[PDB]
RNA sequence: GCUCGCCGGAAGACCAAGGGUUCCUGUCCAACGUUAAUCGGGGCAGGGUGAGUCGACCCCUAAGGCGAGGCCGAAAGGCGUAGUCGAUGGGAAACAGGUUAAUAUUCCUGUACUUGGUGUUACUGCGAAGGGGGGACGGAGAAGGCUAUGUUGGCCGGGCGACGGUUGUCCCGGUUUAAGCGUGUAGGCUGGUUUUCCAGGCAAAUCCGGAAAAUCAAGGCUGAGGCGUGAUGACGAGGCACUACGGUGCUGAAGCAACAAAUGCCCUGCUUCCAGGAAAAGCCUCUAAGCAUCAGGUAACAUCAAAUCGUACCCCAAACCGACACAGGUGGUCAGGUAGAGAAUACCAAGGCGCUUGAGAGAACUCGGGUGAAGGAACUAGGCAAAAUGGUGCCGUAACUUCGGGAGAAGGCACGCUGAUAUGUAGGUGAGGUCCCUCGCGGAUGGAGCUGAAAUCAGUCGAAGAUACCAGCUGGCUGCAACUGUUUAUUAAAAACACAGCACUGUGCAAACACGAAAGUGGACGUAUACGGUGUGACGCCUGCCCGGUGCCGGAAGGUUAAUU
RNA sequence: AGGACCGAACCGACUAAUGUUGAAAAAUUAGCGGAUGACUUGUGGCUGGGGGUGAAAGGCCAAUCAAACCGGGAGAUAGCU
């Protein structure tokens, strides 16, 4: 639910906030927990290279199953759970056998739901088959690549993946961009689109709470001298150039994909 | 006010000792340079 | 057991001060000038084979050596280590 | 030596870092010390640093470093696996009293504790590089229970006052005691037990996880403090006695209670929130191979051992960083009394100092302050500077507003002391006694004693009672920027930058993009509700026309056009 | 609750005076801003010179910055003094 804050502060006036009362309020389940220290956008030369990266809370990781392999074996969600690495909320289900693992919550999985994966599993949200097995036109998330690899495809908040088309080997699907692209059938998706769709709507309010989530401002081309950027310079504000990156290339319009390599795959470009 | 010269024996060590020098080929030629010029102190270290 | 060539370089000389006659004479304790690579149980040893004393136990310190100046130039003096051995009460050394 | 003054959340005390003998004693005064110097952090000589328990070393890991092979690169090298280093973090154990000129949790006295090697005894399934548990973790807030500590009373010893009074409801001094061991309380968490079964825990497991029954209703864990013992001891005012007058010998009374009370402890807790909060070992436990009347394990006892290095001294500073005995800089610990909200401020305690040229004089002028007739911004670029305001409670407070604000708007009233209510109130605390009790660190009752605001009434002094220090000037119109933030270290703090928000645009993941001759790495252990770039800059109402030019995007017929042939 | 309010520690540096062969190669005195946060601070680590880092001032990178310092080419060149 989302929640627009009272103007007790002018750091508080336009906050705008997304409460799930159903989430996990204690600690996550330890035995899927691992460290990762943060970066700063540096690389292993010690040199920035993503900008604006830096600061914000410390996060441990939660290990999510993408792969969805343990099939045959029904599955029960134990909880819902926050997980600080990504935009969508995660659930807790314990197997059958007594395994626990996280995976990605869907949209309206709740404790208690059952689920299960492979090829004889029911069609319902939070299931995961081939696509093969899935009928065409139908609403799919944290879709493999490659067959076994793990969903790479509609995994944050509130996305998914339409199955368009089957043709042979390889199904066509609708990616949230607008994309038309070609997958192998045999590769798995989940039922249902991803959950904690509401995490578009949060305003963060105020400097402070961008900085906690590790962004560091970022100052604008024109406010530099030219020798740090190509739009700096100028007596007042002046622009008369094209406008560019950093590094001298234009930055409205100008494609830069070039991946021969992966060409067939794309039936139609996002446009 | 603050100075530049802030001592700490770690550092110093870390940054300029012998084994410092000898990690790399170029504080090899450091410390062969010193040698050459018979210097009494090779290097921070003692 | 360590060897006698070792006990007898283990100790170098008694040592003569305020602090070492005071302690002579109230706690029973001997000072000495001992090898600075002298471990405790060596100084034990050495100390009861050589003056035929039991000892009942060894505190060591090491001496820091000074910087003085001779004819207006510079040197310093070595550092050496110094034995408390403290005798068990009726040795008399 | 006596007096005076200054600091006292420090200008006291203890350290880390850094320094390295500056420490103590004797001796000297050339130079050094902004003067003299008999003095010194100066010269010279001698002395001084004592550890199983403090710290390091050591075991364990973070960031990160290095890195057998290896991958990559003209060479030099780059990156990285297995590993191995790397604290600022995790990991056993000692306290009180005494003592030196100078060390002390290290020496001595008393009383402890930890870990390991052996050996004797008793019992006995042990076993890891593997599994599980644990270690192991955020911010904010709230409160209870305590303690350090303080205040008063009681007690013991002493006093009867240089000037009116002072045998009393008077004055002064002391009124301290640890670790350990036993007990197990306030609080906090958790349902316990037995039986059977199992696609999970790289194999096994009796461990963890999961499932199903029965059974019992209290079982376990954690945990301040208190109490007892430690302690017939130690310490202890003073008293008696020496001095080579700097310090030391003997002896020793009381040593209690109530109240107040933390920012310390219970608390790595509890409540709540989102921005969702190290690792590994020690430790517990489970088995595998294997050992298998061996080894090994558990328990008890005796014995041995616990090495090495540091330890002086300064440490907000004359010893460190600043060329100086330099108004500078420098992280941690402790936190007395009166007033006070307070770690502010004033004055004091303990403790420490008067800042290494003095002595006069009492011109102009400079600096730092006090006061000022009448006027009151007339000054000036400008109210710059100064003056002024200033506390608590209560009454009261406009436009406008995004309904939070504006607001401490503005303005006004009360304020000391004494007595009464009430010889000390409301509140807080709570002894004996009394009864009961799943019997103790229990419950109920009862209020003694202690502490103790605030109000009203009556009075009373002064020019003045928030009397000192301390401690908002206020209102109105208008530009700019929404706002908190950031910036030209050292002439610019702003309207500049950032910003939440908006938009355009790129990017389908071996992503775009960036650092890299490369291998790789970041982006991201993320996946279009994501990530990069660009412009604009909360919010409200909005954002019109032009694609001719330059760019970008799409097109692919035609013309022209490279290597090649 | 809060990039909330007043105000010490702590962090900063808006005004004035002093000082300008300084007590000081940037301070002192009186006022001033923030003071639970985009806060501050200890220890250690990483980024290297057409390179870094920069809430962007050409700021900062050891009192040095529109291209650090040290050594070398090197006795660069100097129609200039
Ligand atoms: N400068 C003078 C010092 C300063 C320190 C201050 N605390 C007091 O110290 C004394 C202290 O008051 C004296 O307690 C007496 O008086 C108290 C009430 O006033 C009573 O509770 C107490 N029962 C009584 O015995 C004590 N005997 C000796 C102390 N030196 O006077
Ligand atoms: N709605 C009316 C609000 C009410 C609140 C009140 N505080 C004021 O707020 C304004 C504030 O006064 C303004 O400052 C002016 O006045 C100050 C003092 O004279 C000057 O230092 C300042 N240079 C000058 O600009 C400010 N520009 C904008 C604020 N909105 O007017
Ligand atoms: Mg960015
Ligand atoms: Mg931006
Ligand atoms: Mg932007
Ligand atoms: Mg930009
Ligand atoms: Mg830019
Ligand atoms: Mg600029
Ligand atoms: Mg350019
Ligand atoms: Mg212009
Ligand atoms: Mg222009
Ligand atoms: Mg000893
Ligand atoms: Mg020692
Ligand atoms: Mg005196
Ligand atoms: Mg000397
Ligand atoms: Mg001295
Ligand atoms: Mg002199
Ligand atoms: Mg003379
Ligand atoms: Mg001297
Ligand atoms: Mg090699
Ligand atoms: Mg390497
Ligand atoms: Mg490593
Ligand atoms: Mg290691
Ligand atoms: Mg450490
Ligand atoms: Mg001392
Ligand atoms: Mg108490
Ligand atoms: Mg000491
Ligand atoms: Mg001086
Ligand atoms: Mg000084
Ligand atoms: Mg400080
Ligand atoms: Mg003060
Ligand atoms: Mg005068
Ligand atoms: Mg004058
Ligand atoms: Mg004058
Ligand atoms: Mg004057
Ligand atoms: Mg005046
Ligand atoms: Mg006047
Ligand atoms: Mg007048
Ligand atoms: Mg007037
Ligand atoms: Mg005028
Ligand atoms: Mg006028
Ligand atoms: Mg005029
Ligand atoms: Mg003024
Ligand atoms: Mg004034
Ligand atoms: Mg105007
Ligand atoms: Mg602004
Ligand atoms: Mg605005
Ligand atoms: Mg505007
Ligand atoms: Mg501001
Ligand atoms: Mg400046
Ligand atoms: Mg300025
Ligand atoms: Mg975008
Ligand atoms: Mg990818
Ligand atoms: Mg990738
Ligand atoms: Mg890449
Ligand atoms: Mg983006
Ligand atoms: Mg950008
Ligand atoms: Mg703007
Ligand atoms: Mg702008
Ligand atoms: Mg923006
Ligand atoms: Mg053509
Ligand atoms: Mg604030
Ligand atoms: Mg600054
Ligand atoms: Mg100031
Ligand atoms: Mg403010
Ligand atoms: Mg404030
Ligand atoms: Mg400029
Ligand atoms: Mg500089
Ligand atoms: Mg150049
Ligand atoms: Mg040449
Ligand atoms: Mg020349």
């Amino acid at each position: 639910a989302v929640v627009k804050c009272k103007p007790t502060s002018p750091g508080r006036r336009h906050v705008v906030k997304v409460v799930n009362p159903e989430l996990h309020k204690g600690k996550p389940f330890a035995p899927l927990l691992e460290k990762n220290s943060k970066s700063g956008g540096r690389n292993n030369n010690g040199r920035i290279t993503t900008r604006h990266i830096g600061g914000g809370h410390k996060q441990a990781y939660r290990i999510v199953d993408f792969k969805r392999n343990k099939d045959g074996i029904p599955a029960v969600v134990e909880r819902l759970e926050y997980d600080p690495n990504r935009s969508a909320n995660i659930a807790l289900v314990l197997y059958k056998d007594g395994e626990r693992r996280y995976i990605l919550a869907p949209k309206g999985l709740k404790a208690g739901d059952q689920i299960q994966s492979g090829v004889d599993a029911a069609i319902k949200p939070g299931n995961t088959l081939p696509m093969r097995n899935i009928p065409v036109g139908s609403t799919v998330h944290n879709v493999e690549m490659k067959p076994g690899k793990g969903g790479q495809l509609a995994r944050s908040a509130g996305t998914y993946v339409q199955i368009v088309a089957r043709d042979g080997a390889y199904v066509t699907l609708r990616l949230r961009s607008g994309e038309m692209r070609k997958v192998e059938a045999d590769c798995r998706a989940t039922l249902g689109e991803v959950g904690n769709a509401e995490h578009m709507l949060r305003v963060l309010g105020k400097a402070g709470a961008a900085r906690w989530r590790g962004v560091r401002p970022t100052v604008r081309g024109t406010a530099m001298n030219p020798v740090d950027h190509p739009h700096g310079g100028g007596e007042g504000r002046n622009f008369g150039k094209h406008p560019v990156t950093p590094w001298g290339v234009q930055t409205k319009g100008k494609k830069t994909r070039s991946n021969k390599r992966t060409d067939k795959f794309i039936v139609r470009r996002r446009s | 006010m603050k100075r530049t010269f802030q001592p700490s024996v770690l550092k110093r060590n870390r940054s300029h000792g012998f084994r410092a020098r000898m990690a790399t080929k170029n504080g090899r030629q450091v410390l062969a340079r010193r040698r050459a010029k018979g210097r009494a102190r090779l290097t921070v270290s003692k | 057991m360590i060897r006698e060539e070792r006990l007898l370089k283990v100790l170098r000389a008694p040592h003569v001060s305020e602090k070492a006659s005071t302690a002579m004479e109230k706690s029973n304790t001997i000072v000495l000038k001992v090898a600075k690579d002298a471990t405790k149980a060596e100084i034990k040893a050495a100390v009861q084979k050589l003056f035929e004393v039991e000892v009942e136990v060894v505190n060591t310190l090491v001496v820091k050596g000074k910087v003085k100046r001779h004819g207006q130039r510079i040197g310093r003096r070595s550092d050496w280590k110094k034995a408390y051995v403290t005798l068990k009460e009726g040795q008399n050394l």
